[PDB]
DNA sequence: CTGGCCTATA
DNA sequence: TTTTTATAGGCCAG
């Protein structure tokens, strides 16, 4: 099973096409651009019947029974994509599937469309078997580190030249929403033939557009950046999230910061670390908060976030977004 | 803090005194 | 649902009413939990969907009783809350109201039993306004709850009341040594603690609930002179959590009725506990502790969906807070 | 046929209406002024005559003798509204009826002439419970009707309706009845139902009624069980878990004296006998009011204390006005959140503790 | 009949206030700048409504386009009794769902019957839902020549912006209460209909800013006053007790004597006058001193018969004492529910007052 | 109307929204276009007329070109609102799956006037779940002779697989000056008096948008009589005041009695929520605080009010702040029990204006 | 005219 | 790894 990242895709699959294509990650814009540079290279080898299918539970046995029978010889080569559950390959497709595993022409070309799979779904027999026949890539956006990197590697491909200030520009401007930025370089690049790109020049093309998630948030809190909670919630508001969210996602931290607290006095930082089995990227990250905020402070965020949680779901407030600005504030100090 | 003064906080009663009668007064 | 002897006259009373043909067509029992007003309400029901009653009592061998030994009597209306809810919702008291007017599938009566109007929605109640103000014919309506303060308005203005007071408690301790084996002072207790139903009493032996009151009981034990409460959180947070809270307030006000000498406490099996919290802890936070105690717990029964954790979490550190000398303590309002 | 006092005796003729004389005023007023509204609007709390005169206003607006203030009840048409029967009073259950597919079928079937009717009378009752976009439906309308129609709005809340609503309508107020209505009332109708009573037990039940019509018969008639046939003093106060006079002054005495001990005990003996917590609360708010009344112009205590007067006056002498004030707050203060605290018996000892602290100054 | 209804007004000359909107409009009219989207909006009863109908019928008027519409042509007659074929007045609260305003949109680009324009009056417009309100988007930004649109909504707040910046936007604005009254006057004379000066300030208060809501109480005030708009009528149905009572009291109270408190409330409660609304006017009067104190041209212009004394009070008392007075009697107000008794409740918390009071208390042990 | 007729026909009359123009005028000129485009921003700051633009120079008899004519069969034929081979659909109307199908049928038939066959689909946000399906299998496979543009104010609400398959283009909004000078060049072109203080009050209250500007003077021309003065303008604005709560909050600090009592007497003509306007009041003291703790509590949101709100977090001490906001805060949950709900708002502005509490 | 889906408001 | 609930109004494909 060859893994790829999908800038490495296009150059492992002009070498040779395989049996199976398998486009699993979480990013939009390296699955459409993964999935078009394969029925791309797909249609110049022949193919013209291009056939897409999105499976649910819903799917039948009679939905998975013209799949399977979808594929007979000889004819004119035709290239089946099949889209996933959000939980990926479940006991009852993770069969329909195995089904597929042994239909493998140079006439019929698989397509798989997902997100992440649990590790035991990944070694589940039939996806082994494919294995040696299937090309796999990974989709998985960057983040806040990996990115630049990836920004100046699509810039020189498009053979613009970005500044280490611009680069930091689009960065900020972007992050999360690889398609967005995508499109910024097509957009500087029509708005400048000379390929270089100034960062006074591109700072007056941009516009505003981070998609993050909650955890984007409470970790910015964690390490106690606070202009990037300002923008990570402003842009939470605008995608329009459901603040109990926030609340609950805060809390599953917070409230592990109040008990690590305390039980630091007694205990070595690591073994408790350890004791709770938190993550270990987390980990470096929560020591930080833990060596920032007082046990009192804890104690106040605590109580504050009660304040915003019952002013929530009792008193119907509108206030929800100002109370956690503050809360955000406060947890960095 | 009086003894009244503490009976108002018992009752809720907030009381209220002037901090700026600059412009109350002058009209 | 079981049947308890305390019900004996206060049912004989309501369905002498009944029998004369003038019994009022709402009915609203106001009883505590475990008082067994359900049993009641039911042997009113089976009274009332009886084409060939013999006295006060059911046949059985009517085409109406089986029926209603076989849940599915046509005319027999329940209100309760939905499986996994806990509120009882409008559309369902409008299925009922609808079908109401429907002349009745058997062509007996058809009783509508609201299991308690504690649980009926806003919408919920008001929409039970007009039908139970008058209703169609033959048509009867019984209701429970704990507290009918807590009840809509105009709901309680269509409603007859009555109340299922709870036997003596030197009765109930006495029915009690009977269910259970535990000593009276257990008992005397328990049955306190449930506000002086016998079986809501006799519930906290049954459950793992007992065990689980040792435990709060344990934990504060250890709190109180350590001045660490956060460590109750353990204890506290779980599903039955107001139920948990009450206890600690109750032990919190015999702390705070010894500072005062007073005569009955509500934990009499632990008067242990009860007296080390009068040791440790100043009345004025007995009292300030006692408040968010109740108060918090109010919210986790009347709040949807509120965060356990979130709250009892809270509610702990800032009892610590309270602990500290000096501290601002709170005054009820308004 | 049997039917709820609450029920039977629904007010069937302006005259046989109670209080709420300024409402009826005005509106046999208006059908003899020729001036009627087309968006009557009633309010007040629960069982006071909203629903009932909407109804009797309905009955004058078609009866077969005229429109009158003074309909008869004698005719097809006051008959069949004293029934519900009357196909012109299309009566609606906004609780129950109240999204705005269900009121724009209302609103479609308007245009419509009546049937045997006059007027065509819609009567939305509990009406506060419309969808806010059922509410925004009948704006145009209610506004606007047709000659031939009238609208009957009638709620307990009015405060939930939207201005836009209120706007368009005569809105009248019902007041809470006066005791004293209550009780005439409920004697009145004993007398004809032929059964015995006794004066005293009324007064009970008008007070235990607080304003309501509708919640005073309803007592009544659970008076009548609980007796056995006679509504009595006896019956009626065991009922209303009525104190007997010492025990609430005991309390309240026991609580200025800081004396924990007894008021915790007078307490335990009180629920023995039964009592309603909210009753010893209110009447010991009622004693801390003499109390404060009295310090005012020692007259203020009346003739009825005479018992107490003695205790009472000393309490007034002792207690600074300025510290009775925090006990009767905080006696009310706990009335209110009474019902929402664990026990009611515990509400009160919670209370009872929270006051008793007071004591010493400094 | 019924007020409300029967004098809306039918001319530009007829309409109270609102002098910004109209006189727009006519100088637009006359100026042969029109429109083709204008929006209406203000709380209930302030004239949006019966405003964008004389638009539509001026607009219209056989005579031409005039901001003076003729009122007696076949199009002038025909709008004001409402069958006018071609004013659209589509009541926007139950024509509110897409498919709804897709059929108003589809019989659009047809010409007009007998008019110089097809106008779409949409009436309490904020409840189309989100996907009709886009739908009008294209065709409201640019619709044919002969179509017109007039919007009107208590609060323009719940359009999308995108309607917004596509039309002509009018907020008439509340009524001043002598505009009201003035209204009030005109009206019961041209009726002819007796009534007591005061009735009139006292009503025009109560309206709270619309002329709607002034009629519907005069409506209701002839009939409480029978064929008469009289004085005691109008405060009858209105809970308000004429003027002094409620200051004497405050006046006693300030001044700490007790006797003369209680027996004034209980001279109250022989006119067995509603406890908590006694309380709500002396902290109304407690109020419009303190604010007196503030600026003095902010005495009530309806309070002469009371303005000596006000001033009076305004001048003596301090304002931290006031403030003591309003927030006693304000939490006393927040009491009232509970409290044993109503009337217990009031006097009780005057003598609350009493005991707390700043200059001279009450007597001590 | 003056909003219609000021509709820009060349790219040069085209206001600001020059990263847009330049990198359309430039894959014209440079022979690079892509099968779709999507345009978004707020309203009336050019989307679609722009969007109309691309169609006139992609068409334009002079050749595909980024200054097209005005002047041709094919530009005066757009110009004019009916040209064979310009398709424009109103999204919002015409939503359903039918109906986009329907419209998809005759997408492969050759465009019979003109170079492409131009889809100007506005207001698109609005096509269902079904019908943005429909669209995307054309966008998956454009025919050559098409060009697609999807003009919309609300792009989130496009599908991923959308916006994956447009060059997108947001347009900003609108500069201060940017609209002022537009002003000027219009009413001096229609032929009308102004001052030069009058418009930029416009510019200033049409937040950014060009046809909120517009549409505001033509209002303002019917105040006017025919000009548009100062005098006439301030005062239609004041019509139209969001104000009151920020006004009030200055007015508040700095103690201005009169200011306050004349402010709460507008807010009672604008026709106010009372309790609603504590709610907006308080709000906007948290802000501030807020700003006293990072520049970065302003609002890509607040612009408008924004200025104002910065000095204000400036010239206040934080502990005067946290002061007013307990003030109000209090009279909110007062304002059940004061007399009037206005005299209750009254009553705190008071105490928050000249009053201290103490406890 | 059903079941899938999105929204707003308290 | 991402969540309160009860009740309403609403669009849509087939
Ligand atoms: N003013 C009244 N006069 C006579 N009976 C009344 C009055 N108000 C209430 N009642 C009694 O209350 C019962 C219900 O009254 P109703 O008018 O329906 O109250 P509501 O205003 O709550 O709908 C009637 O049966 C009647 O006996
Ligand atoms: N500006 C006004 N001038 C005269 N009468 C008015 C005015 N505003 C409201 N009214 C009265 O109120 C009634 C309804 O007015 P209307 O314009 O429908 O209010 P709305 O703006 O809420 O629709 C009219 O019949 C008229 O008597
Ligand atoms: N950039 C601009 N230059 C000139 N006028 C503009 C501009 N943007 C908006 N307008 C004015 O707004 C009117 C409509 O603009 P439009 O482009 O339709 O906005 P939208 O993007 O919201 O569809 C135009 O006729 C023009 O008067
Ligand atoms: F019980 Be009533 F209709 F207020
Ligand atoms: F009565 Be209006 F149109 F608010
Ligand atoms: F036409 Be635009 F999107 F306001
Ligand atoms: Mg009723
Ligand atoms: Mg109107
Ligand atoms: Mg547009
Ligand atoms: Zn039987
Ligand atoms: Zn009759
Ligand atoms: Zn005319
Ligand atoms: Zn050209």
């Amino acid at each position: 099973m060859i893994r790829l990242y999908p800038e490495q895709l296009r150059a492992q699959l002009n070498e040779g096409l395989r049996a199976a294509y398998l486009l699993l990650g979480n990013d939009p814009l390296l699955l459409q651009e993964s999935q078009d540079a394969v029925r791309q290279v797909a249609a110049a080898q022949g193919f013209e019947e291009h056939h897409t299918f999105s499976i649910d539970p819903n799917t039948d046995w009679n939905a998975i029974f013209s799949l399977c029978q979808a594929m007979s010889l000889f004819a004119s080569r035709q290239t089946l994509l099949l889209l996933l559950p959000e939980n990926g390959p479940n006991a009852a497709i993770n069969e329909q599937l195995l089904t597929l595993t042994g239909l493998l022409h140079d006439d019929l070309l698989l397509i798989v469309r997902g997100n992440k799979l649990s590790k035991a779904q990944e070694n589940a027999a039939w996806f082994t078997a494919l294995a040696n026949r299937s090309v796999q890539v990974t989709c998985q956006t960057p983040e806040q580190a990996q990115l630049p990197r990836w920004v100046a590697a699509r810039a020189k491909q498009l053979n613009l030249e970005l500044d280490d200030a611009a680069n930091q520009v689009l960065c900020y401007c972007y992050e999360g929403n690889l398609l967005a930025l995508a499109q910024a370089l097509e957009r500087l690049s029509l708005l400048w033939p000379d390929g270089k790109l100034t960062l006074p020049r591109v700072e007056q093309a941009v516009n505003d557009a981070a998609h993050f998630t909650p955890f984007h948030w409470v970790d910015a809190l964690l390490m106690g950046k606070s202009k990037r909670a300002l923008h990570i919630l402003q842009q939470l508001r605008l995608e329009g999230s459901e603040p109990v969210i926030l609340l609950r996602t805060l809390q599953r931290e917070l409230l592990l910061l109040v008990n690590l607290k305390r039980q630091s006095a007694h205990t070595p930082l690591r073994a408790l670390f350890d004791k709770h089995r938190v993550w270990q990227n987390r980990r470096g990250m929560m020591g930080e908060a833990l060596n920032r905020l007082s046990q009192t402070q804890l104690r106040q965020a605590v109580q504050l976030l009660t304040r915003t949680e019952l002013t929530l779901k009792q008193d119907y407030g509108q206030s929800v977004w100002a109370e956690l600005e503050g809360l955000s504030l406060l947890l960095c100090h | 803090t009086s003894r009244r003064d503490w009976q108002l906080q018992q009752l809720g009663i907030t009381q209220w005194s002037l901090r700026r009668p600059g412009a109350l007064q002058g009209e | 649902m079981r049947w308890y002897p305390w019900l004996r006259p206060d049912f004989e009373k309501l369905v002498a009413s009944y029998q004369a043909g003038r019994g009022h067509h709402a009915l609203l029992i106001q009883a505590l939990p475990g008082m067994g007003d359900d049993a009641l309400i039911y042997a009113l029901s089976r009274y009332l969907l009886c084409q060939q009653p013999q006295g006060h009592k059911s046949c059985g061998h009517c085409r109406g009783c089986q029926l209603m030994q076989a849940g599915t009597h046509p005319d027999y209306y329940t209100l309760a809350p939905e499986k996994g809810k806990n509120t009882l919702g409008v559309d369902a008291v409008r299925e009922v109201t609808e079908k109401l007017n429907e002349h009745a599938r058997l062509g007996g009566a058809k009783v509508v039993w609201v299991t308690d109007a504690a649980l009926l929605t806003d919408a919920a109640a008001n929409a039970l306004l007009k039908t139970l103000e008058e209703p169609p014919a033959e048509t009867w309506f019984f209701l429970a709850t704990r507290e009918p303060e807590r009840l809509l308005a105009t709901l309680r203005s269509r409603c007859r009341l009555h109340y299922l007071a709870p036997p003596p408690e030197q009765y109930a301790v006495t029915w009690l040594s009977r269910e259970v084996t535990m000593s009276q002072d257990a008992l005397l207790a328990a049955l306190r603690l449930s506000a002086g139903s016998p079986g809501a009493a006799l519930a906290l032996f049954q459950g793992d609930n007992w065990q689980a009151r040792e435990t709060l009981c344990q934990a504060l034990a250890y709190s109180v002179p350590s001045g660490d409460w956060y460590s109750l959180l353990a204890a506290l947070n779980h599903e039955q959590a107001p139920a948990r809270l009450h206890w600690l307030a109750t032990l919190l006000m015999d702390a705070l009725k010894r500072h005062h000498g007073a005569a009955q406490v509500t934990n009499v099996d632990v008067p242990g506990l009860v007296a080390e919290l009068a040791n440790h802890l100043s009345p004025s936070r007995l009292q300030a502790i006692l408040g968010d105690v109740c108060h918090i717990r109010e919210q986790l029964m009347s709040v949807t969906g509120i965060n356990r954790e979130l709250l009892i979490t809270d509610l702990l550190l800032r009892i610590e807070h309270y602990l500290q000398p000096g501290v601002v303590l709170p005054v009820p309002h308004l | 046929s049997y039917q709820v006092l609450a029920r039977k005796w629904r007010p069937q003729t302006f005259a046989d209406v109670v209080g709420q004389e300024h409402v009826l005023t005005a509106l046999a007023n208006g059908l003899s002024l020729g001036r009627i509204h087309h968006a009557y609007l009633f309010s007040g709390t629960r069982g006071v005559g909203k629903t009932s005169i909407a109804r009797l206003l309905a009955k004058g607006l078609n009866c077969e003798t005229g429109i009158t203030a003074t309909p008869c009840g004698v005719c097809d048409n006051c008959r069949e509204i004293e029934q519900g029967r009357f196909v012109d009073l299309i009566e609606i259950d906004a609780a129950s009826r109240t999204k705005v597919e269900d009121t724009r079928d209302l609103l479609d079937n308007v245009q419509y002439a009546p049937a045997r009717g006059r007027f065509k009378v819609y009567l939305i009752d509990e009406v506060h419970m419309l969808s806010r976009h059922s509410f925004n439906a009948l704006l145009k309308t209610l506004e606007e009707p047709p000659e031939h129609v009238k609208f009957l709005l009638a709620t307990t809340d009015p405060q939930k309706l939207p201005v836009t609503i209120l706007s368009r309508c005569l809105q009248f107020h019902l007041k809470a009845l006066d005791v004293e209505q209550i009780r005439h009332q409920l004697e009145h109708i004993l007398n004809e139902e032929h059964i015995a009573h006794e004066p005293r037990a009324l007064q009970l039940l008008a007070r235990a009624a607080e304003g309501s019509l509708r919640d005073a018969l309803s007592l009544t008639d659970q008076a009548i069980a609980s007796g056995d046939g006679q509504v009595s003093t006896q019956a009626v106060s065991a009922m209303l878990g009525t104190l007997d006079d010492d025990q609430a002054l005991s309390l309240v005495e026991a609580m200025v004296e800081a004396n924990g001990e007894r008021v915790m005990a007078l307490i335990n003996e009180a629920a023995a006998r039964g009592i309603e917590w909210e009753a010893l609360l209110v009447e010991m708010l009622g004693l801390l009011h003499r109390i404060a009344m009295v310090q005012l112009s020692p007259a203020a205590l009346g003739n009825d204390m005479a018992a107490i007067e003695l205790r009472m006056r000393e309490l007034a002498r002792t207690i600074p006005p300025t510290d009775i004030q925090l006990y009767y707050q905080t006696l009310l203060i706990g009335r209110k959140e009474l019902p929402y605290a664990p026990d009611r018996r515990m509400g009160v000892e919670m209370t009872l503790l929270r006051a008793l602290a007071f004591h010493p100054r400094m």
